[PDB]
């Protein structure tokens, strides 16, 4: 209208809606592993072999997001996989 | 070894890249009938090859290069030398619409670059704003 | 045919001389000419006028003609 | 090519109120922080006036002016291209 | 009669763009581009320059508004309003009946009649003293600049002004604009700018060699014939190979021995080259007791066309015993600066002085150069014709008065067409007024009242209030020669555009 | 030398940035002698100064006083109104309070009651105040000058 080029859904509204729905969205995909489960997705990218895993590390290390709320997360996630083990 | 205008179709628009010999600078002008301006351009280089004869210059009938074309192809001029592109122009906002005296062989001079006659002289410009000028001026007054 | 093809050439002879009949005799309006490039020649005399003027019918390139 | 009127005022003092509604809630240190990201994903935070109000893209000619003659006196002392819209949009709107 | 009223509608278009840039309080345009820029701006002359029409009338009507705008300098911006109001009131009402002919020579008895009354209405002034000039010239230049520094460059203008005339013969012929140049050093203080001699100098002269001093001798320029040329007219010798160039010294030789068996008698120094540089041959020139310098500009033969009289033609020995050169000449190169600087001082063709300002960035460059020569257009003007008259507002009203009043004397059959133009001339004090804020009709009617009563020719609008003044009191004159020019100007657009029949095309 | 170190991210071009401009703001308060109180207790004076104690007597020059003054208040009110309070309840107690004492009266960003911000220890400048109110004359004056936008230009 002023700023953006119809590109961005964001404004004076977006702010307790999407900014909270997208994390949502992002960890709706996540609380089906969390122990002793037998829980196995399968992965395809590149390496056309079609495997499945179990740990949620290589499942997010695959997947590609666009959102700066979901990117804002996966910071965390890997300063904290450098600092201890597990986690 | 040139210094007139002719018209061509594409057996020399092929055979010139084989045909210059120590960088010949060669203009090609599409022209387009029932506009003005390009017979106003045509004017201008029938004197402007007189004043340099150096160079070659050639017009052709937009008709050649892509004959499917709407009205995109807009009249222009193309320099070449041996094979290569040196950012070619197109449309009338280069050159200025139909206000165009003295400009086209100022910037074909500063594209060259080779034969400079003591033509280094910055062109008219727009007008400028009355309030970035007044800021600039109390900046430079105040300091 | 026949009788439509000289109505058109009278209409057309008509027309080519209806341009010079306001300008006879020592009182007259000025006439202004364009060469389509962007200069314009004002005058008022019947011979400049009938000189400089473009003609596409045969009928009337021939009365330029026998008035040359 | 003909106009005589007084669309020009008004969409003037449209432009002032849109820039002012767009940059005013960034006063005081209880602030909310800004964020651009464009260029092969570049985030950069930020929350002051002169460096957003020169890396913006603006649809406005009249906003973007009015932000470039903002920007320009920001040279002369510290920081004070902030708060400085808002009286102005406020002066405008009394005007019309 | 279709045409007159298509070329009478651009018209008036085009008049109605600037008609509200005029007097103190102008308001300001704007253009935007069409790439997304936007420019403000309260010039006419760079609206009507920056725009683009299509008819034939708009292009006549800017093109003799950039003649006046070149030949005077001022006065550009009314004659348009006042041709299009003169129109839309005479064409747009009296060609109901189609019939034009009477309406030229009623313009013409207008026009007449407005000559006379502005003939008989001048007051004298003297030119002896030099206050009241530099009184005028502030009056009239306090428009739209600064007030810092304008008393010392409008003596100075004026200075320059009665020091570059000298082409008296009867006449009175006035030229200063190819004849006074400006010059820029920066370095110094700023309290320093006069007038010098003035020589386009500063880093052509080349000496290798260390030589005698030049004190006071006598310089004799020639001509520029000595390049990389085939001689005289045949091709005899040509610059080809070494010995052609080993023996180009020679000939040259030669040819300075003949030039002093046969006009060399004062010594000349210096000599104009545009081609002709080396390491061996220059050190032969200057042993042969001559110097040559190159490097030359338009600048330059601007000023040895101007100052020294240097001409262009194909005779560069076999000359005039007493062409130039006659006269003590200085030419100390000295070190003031930092760079090459020559003062030719007492030569041909005196009364040829420029300009010398040290300023410091661009900025003072501009500022002066404007000065300047705002000050030297209104001392021009001014000095062309020693008659003034009260401006703001007050002679056009007499002058319309003195129409109506002719016209209900005369009784005449074509009075409509004069009293339509003779009431077409109120429009500067009523965009004055629309401009100052108030109203347009009361202060009209009380300025149509005072003009009426005995003797009072001398009241109009002011332009920074919106009330009437007596012009005896406030001090708003203008020159005579301006006025009768926009006239006449005027009367001479109006003939022209309502002399149009019909419109073709041809080749 | 500032040495300055971060978690590798972006936040060390914002921690330099805000940091050079603490060191101008003290490099323009060591330059002058004299600092004249903030938090929004000079707008309220001078509107009380433009509003009450009028310079002349002209209906035509009140018509612009007042509109210059009714437009320094929006400072306050902004603030109260992003501090997460209202925003004519404390206008209206700041001007009672400048009313009834005569100090300058600060705005509280705590519990937005009215208080002295010349004891706390917040300060501001001196010529940012004027170079700020030269911009908004400058930008406000050559505006409403602005006649007809025409379509034109080629450069
Ligand atoms: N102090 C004043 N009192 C009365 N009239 C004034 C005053 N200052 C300027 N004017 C009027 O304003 C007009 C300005 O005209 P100007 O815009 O300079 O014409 P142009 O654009 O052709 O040079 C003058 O004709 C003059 O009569
Ligand atoms: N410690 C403080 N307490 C209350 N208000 C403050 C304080 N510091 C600053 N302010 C307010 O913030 C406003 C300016 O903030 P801002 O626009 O971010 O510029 P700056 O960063 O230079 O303060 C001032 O009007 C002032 O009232």
């Amino acid at each position: 209208m002023l700023k953006e080029g119809a590109k961005h859904f964001s404004g004076l509204e977006e702010a307790v809606y999407r900014n909270i729905q997208a994390c949502k969205e992002l960890a709706q995909t996540t609380r089906t592993a969390y122990g002793p489960n037998g829980m196995n997705k399968m992965v395809i990218n590149h390496l056309e072999k079609l495997f499945v895993t179990n740990d949620a590390a290589t499942i997010l290390r695959e997947l590609e997001v666009q959102h700066p709320a979901a990117k804002m997360i996966v910071m965390a996630s890997h300063m904290q996989e450098q600092e201890v083990g597990d986690g | 070894k040139f210094g007139e205008v002719l018209e061509i179709s594409g057996k020399d628009y092929v055979q010139e890249v084989t045909k210059a010999g120590e960088g010949l600078w060669v203009i090609l002008h599409l022209y387009k009938q029932g506009i003005p301006l390009c017979a106003l351009i045509n004017q201008h280089l029938s004197g402007l090859a007189r004043k340099f004869p150096d160079v070659k210059f050639i017009k052709a009938i937009s008709t050649t290069c892509i004959p499917n074309y709407p009205d995109r192809n807009l009249p222009t001029i193309f320099v070449y030398l041996e094979g290569d592109i040196k950012a070619q122009f197109i449309g009338p906002l280069v050159f200025g619409g139909m206000n165009l005296t003295r400009d086209e062989l100022e910037w074909k001079l500063s594209e060259s670059g080779a034969i400079m006659t003591d033509l280094e002289e910055n062109p008219k410009k727009p007008i400028e704003d009355v309030l970035l000028s007044s800021v600039r001026r109390s900046v430079l007054m105040k300091r | 045919t026949g009788e439509t093809i000289r109505s058109q050439n009278v209409m057309a002879a008509a027309s080519i001389a209806n341009i010079v009949k306001s300008s006879l005799g020592p009182v007259g309006l000025d006439k202004m000419l364009v060469d389509d490039i962007g200069d314009v020649t004002i005058t008022n005399d019947g011979a400049t006028i009938l000189k400089l003027l473009e003609v596409e019918h045969p009928a009337a390139k021939v009365l330029c003609e026998l008035a040359d | 090519e003909v106009a005589r009127a007084q669309a020009a005022l008004a969409v003037n003092i449209s432009a002032a109120r849109g820039l002012q509604d767009v940059l005013r809630t960034n006063l005081g240190p209880k602030g909310t922080m800004k964020m651009l990201v464009s260029g092969a994903g570049d985030i950069k935070l930020t929350k002051d006036g002169n460096v957003l109000l020169h890396e913006m893209q603006i649809q406005h000619p009249t906003a973007s002016l009015i932000a470039k003659v903002a920007t320009a006196q920001d040279d002369i002392t510290g920081d004070g291209t902030t708060s400085n819209v808002l009286i102005i949009g406020e002066l405008l709107k009394q005007a019309d | 009669r279709k045409v007159q009223s298509g070329n009478i509608n651009a018209a008036k278009t085009i008049a109605d763009i600037i008609r509200t840039c005029l007097g103190p309080k102008s308001m300001m345009k704007m253009l935007l581009d069409p790439m997304g820029g936007i420019v403000m701006t309260n010039d006419g002359n760079a609206i009507l320059r920056e725009i683009q029409v299509q008819h034939p009338a708009a292009k006549s009507m800017i093109e003799i508004s950039r003649t006046q705008d070149e030949e005077v300098g001022d006065g550009t911006t009314s004659v348009i309003i006042l041709a299009g109001e003169m129109l839309s009131v005479a064409e747009h009402f009296l060609e109901q009946q189609m019939h034009p002919t009477v309406v030229i020579s009623a313009y013409r008895k207008a026009l007449d009649d407005m000559i006379s009354t502005l003939k008989k209405i001048s007051i004298p002034v003297d030119i002896s003293d030099s206050d009241m000039m530099l009184n005028i010239i502030n009056s009239s230049i306090t428009t739209k600049a600064i007030s810092r520094w304008s008393s010392l460059a409008c003596n100075i203008a004026l200075d320059a002004v009665k020091m570059v005339q000298f082409e008296e013969n009867g006449r009175k012929e006035i030229d200063i604009k190819k004849y006074a140049r400006v010059e820029k050093i920066p370095g110094g203080i700023i309290e320093d700018s006069c007038v010098l001699r003035g020589v386009m100098i500063n880093k052509d002269v080349t000496h290798p060699r260390m030589r005698r001093y030049i004190k006071n001798p006598r310089i004799v320029l020639l001509d520029s014939s000595l390049e990389y040329k085939k001689g005289e007219s045949q091709t005899d010798i040509e610059i080809t190979r070494e010995e052609d160039f080993t023996r180009i010294l020679q000939m040259e030789e030669e040819y300075i021995q003949q030039l002093c068996e046969d006009i060399i008698q004062l010594k000349p120094d210096v000599v104009i080259t545009e081609k002709g540089i080396s390491d061996l041959a220059q050190h032969y020139l200057m042993r042969a007791n001559i110097t040559a310098i190159r490097r030359v500009r338009k600048t330059d033969n601007n000023r040895i066309a101007r100052a020294c009289g240097a001409r262009i033609v194909s005779r560069p020995e076999e000359l005039r015993e007493d062409d130039v050169g006659t006269g003590a000449g200085l030419l100390e190169i000295k070190k003031i600066g930092d760079e090459y600087f020559t003062f030719i001082t007492d030569c041909k063709d005196p009364k040829a002085c420029t300009i010398l300002l040290r300023g410091a960035s661009k900025e003072i460059l501009s500022e002066v150069e404007r000065n300047l020569q705002d000050a030297m257009q209104v001392c021009r003007n001014v000095l062309l014709d020693p008659q003034l008259v009260p401006g703001g507002g007050a002679s056009e009203m007499a002058v319309a008065h003195a129409l109506t009043e002719k016209s209900k004397a005369m009784t005449g059959v074509e009075q409509w067409p004069y009293r339509a133009v003779a009431q077409a001339l109120e429009v500067i004090p009523r965009t004055l007024i629309q401009n100052c804020g108030a109203s347009t009709i009361r202060l009209l009617t009380s300025l149509r009242a005072k003009h009426t009563q005995e003797n009072c020719e001398t009241w109009g609008v002011n332009g920074e209030t919106g009330t009437l003044v007596d012009m005896k009191e406030l001090g708003i004159w203008e020159p005579l020669a301006v006025k009768l020019q926009t006239y006449k100007t005027a009367v001479e657009t109006a003939v022209l555009l309502l002399r149009i029949d019909d419109i073709v095309s041809g080749h | 030398t500032l040495l300055i170190k971060g978690p590798n991210k972006h936040t060390l071009t914002q921690i330099k940035d805000a940091v050079r401009d603490g060191l101008r703001a003290v490099k323009n308060a060591i330059d002058d002698g004299c600092v004249v109180p903030g938090a929004g207790a000079v707008e309220v004076a001078m509107a009380e100064a433009l509003i009450k104690h009028k310079p002349s007597v002209k209906g035509r020059a009140q018509l612009g006083v007042q509109a210059f003054a009714d437009a320094l208040l929006i400072i306050p009110k902004v603030l109260a109104q992003n501090s997460g309070f209202d925003l004519q309840e404390t206008l209206v107690k700041i001007q009672a309070e400048h009313s009834e004492s005569g100090q300058l009266v600060g705005v509280d960003l705590n519990t937005g009651e009215p208080m002295v911000a010349a004891e706390v220890g917040v300060w501001d400048n001196y010529c940012v105040k004027k170079q700020l109110l030269h911009s908004c004359t400058v930008i406000a004056t050559n505006i409403l000058l602005v006649d007809e936008i025409m379509r034109a230009g080629m450069s």
